[PDB]
This record gives structure tokens, sequence and C-alpha cells, in this order.
């Protein structure tokens, strides 16, 4: 429950949890997928796969440790997990790799070797990987010409133009100090870990600042990647959200869950306090659906994404879904609301305090880099009861009344309209 | 070519330094077409209403 | 055009603010072309006429 870091040289973030059998340590980076550029898109990704490459990984399995890795759009985390007895040894692996191995790992048998490998894995991912594809497209249409519209994985054909030395320059650029931060979670002491970091000195391109960019906007637009041969249509619909540390970040997400999520094989499912399904159960317009309040740096994206085999009604579905979107503005009731609070908690709760500490420090890691602090789950809490009906109709009327909108599907989708008519749908006639 | 990769449109897009630009100039004209149009459709009507009202030669006063 | 976002804000005209300045223009617009047709007219009209008989 507590939630402590401290600067020295380097800035050290830790949550301890005695309870835990594990520990992991990683170092989280300030720069990800949205920091590249249109033609070096996907080096992160590629560093990712390296850093868990057969080599490097099986030295970690010698020693007991476990590797893991995650590329987002504003960091990047290389995390390794270990017994609490051996929280030094990943220290140790850390440190080996970024300094000592950091020309070790970039062998032109190793890199061939892994760009094999994630060519194989982005090629796989857009072949088959429908909603996560379309929502990859939601941000890359939702944001384009700008950082957020780079995809994670990286594109084929920027991928298999790279080598060896762009994945240098980014290093060079982005994974210095001012840039970092070293996380630790699972059960170790804050003052346990800081004093084997603060043990090593040695600086490293210390002062070193990464490049610039422009800032990230919003453009009301649409990709669709028809493909008839595909058994279904995927979809994904958005407005522009709210950015991390805004004042309705939470406002936002407790808005998504009114709408929530649904799954129409799943009996209990199809039973929840949720208004639309009165609608969307008759003729079965969805097979499933869910919200979201996408939140990153400068920007984000409050929408919701679906998938129906019911390809003659594909209108009935997104009509019905933003006519329930127009009540937020209007008539949303006091217990949709409190509803929402409860089941918000709920996902909030879960998320924050799983079984697994690699969960934490990347949640951990990606807060305290933009904010430079972590918001307690019961400070959370605080702010999500505190909301009322007034707010959620003030925020609505504000991102999803007669607002631009963000469209991208895949599948059948002859059956989606065109954009001004779902455009239009974000409100209503009135005297 | 990649479908990430969203083509040009530059020549199309404003320089977004007034978001509600477009919005402003399209409200005006749909609220000015629906003013001149409700105007028209109101004359129309009486003039077809008031051709059923007691004609001129009709008016005499015994 | 900020002269728009200070009387409806975003948000397009509704059907009773049309309808009102309709009722409006219709007074309006007939008395400025009466106006502009009789001055235009001037001294053919028969209310030129008139005031040069004296009967």
């Amino acid at each position: 429950a507590e939630v402590t870091q401290l600067s020295n040289g380097i800035v050290v973030a830790t949550e301890h949890n005695p309870s835990a059998h594990t520990a992991s340590v990683g170092v989280v980076f300030g720069s990800g997928a949205a920091n590249e550029n249109p033609y070096n898109n996907g080096v992160s990704n590629l560093w990712k796969n390296i850093f868990l490459s057969k080599e490097n990984s099986a030295v970690a399995a010698k020693e007991g440790l476990a590797l893991s890795s995650n590329i987002s759009r504003d960091f990047q985390s290389y995390i390794v997990s270990s017994l609490p007895g051996s929280t030094d040894k990943s220290l140790d692996f850390l440190n080996q790799s970024f300094i000592q191995q950091k020309a070790n790992l970039l062998s032109s048998s190793n890199f061939e070797a892994t760009k094999k490998s994630v060519l194989k894995q982005v090629q796989d991912f857009e072949d088959n990987d429908h909603p996560n594809r379309v929502l990859e497209h939601l941000h890359s249409t939702a944001f384009q010409n700008t950082p957020l519209s780079l995809p994670t994985r990286g594109t084929l054909e920027s991928l298999e133009n790279l080598v060896v030395a762009d994945l240098e320059s980014f290093a060079n650029n982005h994974f210095l100090n001012s840039n970092a931060v070293v996380v630790g979670t699972g059960n170790i002491k804050h003052e346990d870990l800081v004093n084997s970091i603060e043990s090593k000195n040695l600086s490293l391109q210390t002062g070193t600042k990464p490049v610039l960019k422009k800032k990230a906007a919003f453009l009301g637009s649409e990709v669709r990647l028809r493909d008839d041969t595909l058994p279904k249509a995927w979809i994904s619909l958005a407005v522009e959200g709210e950015p991390v540390n805004s004042p309705n970040y939470f406002v936002a997400k407790l808005a998504a869950q009114i709408f929530g999520s649904y799954n129409a094989f799943e009996p209990a499912s199809r039973l929840q306090g949720i208004k639309l399904l009165d609608n969307i159960q008759e003729y079965q317009l969805c097979d499933n659906f869910n919200h979201f309040s996408l939140s990153y740096k400068d920007s984000g994206l409050w929408g919701f994404s679906t998938a129906t085999r019911n390809v003659t009604m594909i209108d009935d579905l997104i009509h019905f879904t933003l006519k329930q979107w127009n009540r937020l503005t209007i008539s949303v009731t006091d217990t949709e609301v409190e509803r929402a609070k409860s089941l918000l908690k709920l996902q909030l709760g879960q998320l924050y305090e799983s079984g697994n500490p690699v969960n934490d420090a990347n949640l951990l890691g990606a807060e305290v880099l933009i904010k430079g602090s972590k918001l307690s789950l019961g400070e959370a809490f605080k702010k999500i009861d505190a909301i009322t009906v007034k707010d959620v109709k003030a925020w609505a009327g504000k991102r999803l009344w007669d607002q631009d909108i963000a469209i991208a599907g895949t599948g059948q989708i002859e059956g989606l309209l065109d954009y001004m008519r779902i455009r239009s749908d974000m409100s209503m006639m009135r005297w | 070519k990649s479908t990430y990769r969203t083509p040009n449109f530059d020549d199309v897009l404003k320089e977004n330094n007034d978001a509600d630009k477009g919005r402003s100039y399209a409200y005006f004209m749909v609220g000015a077409m629906g003013l001149l149009s409700s105007a028209g459709a109101k004359s129309t009507v009486e003039t077809f209403i008031s051709s059923m009202t007691a004609t001129a030669d009709v008016l005499a006063m015994a | 055009s900020s002269l728009y976002k200070t009387f409806f804000k975003r948000n397009a005209v509704f059907v009773g603010t049309i309808f009102a300045g309709a009722f409006v223009f219709q007074t309006v617009f007939d008395t400025a072309i009466t106006s502009w047709y009789e001055n235009h007219n001037k001294g053919k009209l028969w209310k030129d006429v008139k005031a040069r008989i004296a009967a």
C-alpha cells in the first residue's frame, strides 16, 4: 500500500508487499513507439526481442532469473523476475546487459535470427489478430501524422529495412538516465534496493536529453480495411479521450464502465445492468463489444470496439450504441453512475493488485514517469466515489456531444455506413 | 504499401488554429437555409390559403 | 467565426429559434422591399398622382 520513490543520481521507485513469493526488478524508459519515426518504426519492439533472445535469456535462466519486456506508446520496459533472495543478482544481469553487453547482444548472427522472428511475429498479427489489428489502426487514423499514430510492433516495411545502427542510434538517444526510472516490485524494501544501486557508481551518458517533437492531435477520420473473406466484422470507434493526469481521467473511465463490455455467449453477461443490452439482444447485433478509456501522455481515446456476424444489421449496432452514448449528456441516471462506480473499483482493484509483480512494475513505472508519483488505490476510490451525474454530463457534453469520431474496421464491413451517418448520431434533434 | 501509413490530406486539411472554424460556417449556413425555408414555406402556405378567402367581386356592400 | 460561438456556442441553431427568426424576417424583409420598390418608382405611383390632384 506504500509508494516509495527517491532520487540520488537515478530515480528509484518501489512498492513492497511481503506476502509476495517473488520480486521483480527492471528499468522503465520514458520513451516508446510514440518517440519513433515512420521510418525506424519498430526499433523499440526489436530491442525488446533481443533482450529476450535465446542467448541473453539462457544466461538469466542458469542464474534462475526470468525475463520480461513491454513496448508501449509513451514508455518502454525491461524486467527481470527472481526470488526475494536473489534481488541482487537481478541488478547484475540488468547492468551486464545495458552496459557490458550493449554490444554483445547486437551481433550479426543474433540480430538476423531475431529480425526474422519479429517479422514472422508482426506478420502473424496483421494476418490474424483482427480485433487488436483494428484497434491499432484506430490509433493510426485518429492520430495520423502525429506520435500516437505509430503502431507499437512497428510496420513490416520499416522493420525489414532496419539495421544494427538504428538500434544503437535509438538506444543512445532514449536509453538515457534522465529518461529512465528503475522500478522494483515484489517484496523487497525500498532501502534494500536503493543501496545496491547507490553502491555501484558510474553515470554513463549523464546530462544527455532525448530529442523533442510535435504535440499529438486527434483528427476525426476513418480507415476501412474491408475483407469479405473474413467471417465477421470487427470495428472500433472513438472520440478524443483524456490524457493521463487529466481532471476528468476518472470521469472518462467511469463513463466507459456504464456501457462496459459484453459477450453474447456468456449467460451472466446478457444479464448486466446495461440499457444498451435491451436493444442489441433482440436481433443479436453482435457477438461482443467493450468500451474503453485509453489514456496517454498527450491525449487519449474514448469509445468502443465490437465484433459481429450479423453483417446486414451493423447499422443498428452502431445506431443503438451511439444513442446510448447520447444519454450521458442528457439523461444518465443516478443508479447507472452508482453501478459504474462499484464496477470501476472492482476492475481498478483487480489491475493494481494482481498476483503478479511484473504487472505491478509496468503500472508503477508508467505512472511515475509521467507525474513523478503514483496515486494510491485508496486515493483513486475517493475520487471515483466523488463523481456526480452532473460531472458525467459536463464531461460528455464536451467530449461526446456533436464531436468528431475516428473509425476503423476490417472483415465484412459493407454494412458499416458512411462517416457522416455515424457522425450525425453523435447527437439528437431538439426543439 | 503499409495500411498504417495514412495518405496525404494536407491539401484538404485546414491548419487547425481555430478548431471550430468549419463547424461555425456549416452551422451558420445550415441555420440560414433553415430560416429562409421556413419563411418561404409560410409564405407559400398563406398564398394558397388566402386564395380561398372571399373574392374581390363578391364583397358587395348592400 | 467567433461571432457564432457567442450566440449558439458550437451547437447548431434549433428549430424554435429558426421559426422565431423566420416570423421576424418576414416582416422586416417585406418593409425593406416595399420601401425600395416604391422609392424606385417615385412619380409613377397612384400616391404621387393623387398629390397632384384636387377635386
